[PDB]
């Protein structure tokens, strides 16, 4: 098998600059009709990939100007002579030249813009989730930048780490920023047997953490 | 119009089997060679199996890890390929997009949207949609709404706010899974001049148990 190697798992990059990411293949993709078989694709969140340039360097229909390639042999090079916004998702390239084909293990394109403090709002059970039994607490973390943040739990201000579901968005294409959701999983009787809930959320932008909490009693 | 669409994938029993399809159409399908791509986490996009055209014998290659399970077939007058999956185990789980090389050197030109398989012995549930409304009051200039899916399986549901016109300032977040079954939370900022004077509403559908619920965010 052919060996697809994409040595950055990302690149941050600034809109408006050239950038260049790089694709190798632990064997020689130029085939004996003398075309060289190697393709770059794009996949945005949520979609399915697309082409973007075939045979190293032929833009596909519809796909933008600010695109190109080159190499031979084993080393290629996808680059933006402009990046934007919305180009963030990840890049693969692949091989056609033998069965089975391959593909690289993809460079994720990340946009780099001004720090954005977490937006954070916390949710009671909805009433309707009580009669059932149930005590979902849930908080979102929305439209932050950079990308890393810590959240905590706290039940009558001891922490709590069980029954704690994570969830994170891609970056955005527009404003290139995060968002996070965080669910505490309680039961209702769990839920009763305290009063205090609070979500607490570390971020590069704040020395002291962003709280957020409410009591059951109210 | 080029466009090729999968169909037939969903939740399906280890050691079962699966039929799926991929109608094409806007190109020249005859003279196209047809491939299956898979894609997973931890691997990444695979490459699954091909199917040339008549004038090369209608010719078939598969992956290693699948020989022997899955045939892959086409019929030119409908302008369609198959992917016959059988025992099923649970690392054919995955998205299967159809894909296809319209003429020499073109490279994979054309993909389908995809279809997620699931190969689980667990069984199809409908979810619960709880409305998530903010405890104090508004003002200030933005308030944020949510909307809790819960106790669904298999994925996907989809969620859309007023049937798709509240559609800026969604965050829809991927699902998560523990011993209640998939979780997926979704939230909405609007003005505060648009909630609650307006009617804010959270449309859930899972397409497994045919369940769709329309669920209003109301002030608590
Ligand atoms: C190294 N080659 C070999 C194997 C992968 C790649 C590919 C290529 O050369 O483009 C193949 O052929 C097609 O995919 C093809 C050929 C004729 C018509 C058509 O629609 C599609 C021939």
């Amino acid at each position: 098998d052919i060996v697809m190697t994409q040595a950055a798992p990302s690149v941050p990059v600034t809109p408006g600059e050239s950038v260049s990411i790089s694709c190798r293949s632990s064997k020689s993709l130029l085939h004996s009709n003398g075309y060289t078989y190697l393709h770059w694709f794009l996949q945005r969140p949520g979609q399915s990939p697309q082409l973007l340039i075939y045979r190293v360097s032929n833009l596909a229909s519809g796909v933008p100007d600010r695109f190109s390639g080159s190499g031979s042999g084993t080393a290629f090079t996808l680059r933006f002579s402009r990046v934007e916004a919305e180009d963030v998702g990840v890049y693969y390239c692949m091989q056609h030249l033998e069965y089975p084909f391959t593909f690289g293990s993809g460079t994720k394109l990340e946009i780099k813009r001004a720090d954005a403090a977490p937006t954070v709002s916390i949710f009671p059970p909805s009433s309707e989730q009580l009669t059932s039994g149930g005590a979902s607490v849930v908080c979102f973390l929305n439209n932050f930048y950079p990308q890393d943040i810590t959240v905590s739990w706290k039940i009558d201000g001891a922490e709590r780490s069980s029954g704690v579901l994570n969830s994170w968005t891609d970056q955005d294409s527009s404003d290139s920023t995060y968002s996070m959701s965080s669910t505490l999983t309680l039961t209702k009787d769990e839920y009763e047997r305290h009063s205090s809930y609070t979500c607490e959320a570390t971020h590069k932008t704040s020395t002291s953490p962003i709280t957020k909490s409410f009591n059951r009693g109210e | 119009e080029v466009t090729l669409q999968e169909s037939g994938g969903g939740l399906v029993q280890p050691g079962g089997s699966m039929k799926l399809s991929c109608a094409a159409s806007g190109f020249t399908f005859s003279d196209a060679w047809v491939d299956w791509v898979r894609q997973s986490p931890g691997k990444g996009l695979e490459w699954v199996a091909e199917i040339r055209n008549k004038a090369n014998n209608h010719a078939t290659k598969y992956t290693e890890s699948v020989k022997g399970r899955f045939t892959i077939s086409r019929d030119d007058s409908k302008s369609s390929v198959y992917l016959q999956m059988n025992s099923l185990r649970a690392e054919d789980t995955g998205i299967y997009y159809c894909t296809s090389v319209p003429q020499l050197g073109r490279g994979f030109a054309y993909w389908g949207q995809g279809t997620l398989v699931t190969v689980s012995a667990a069984s199809t549930t409908p979810p619960s949609v709880y409305p998530l409304a903010p405890g104090s009051g508004g003002a200030g200039s933005m308030v944020t709404l949510g909307c809790l899916v819960k106790g669904y399986f298999p994925e996907p549901v989809t969620v859309t706010w007023n049937s798709g016109a509240l559609s800026s300032g969604v965050h829809t977040f991927p699902a998560v899974l523990q011993s209640d079954l998939y979780t997926l939370s979704s939230s909405v900022t609007v003005p505060s001049s648009t909630w609650p004077s307006q009617t804010v509403t959270c449309n859930v559908a899972h397409p497994a148990s045919s369940t769709q619920v329309d669920k209003k965010i109301v002030p608590k």
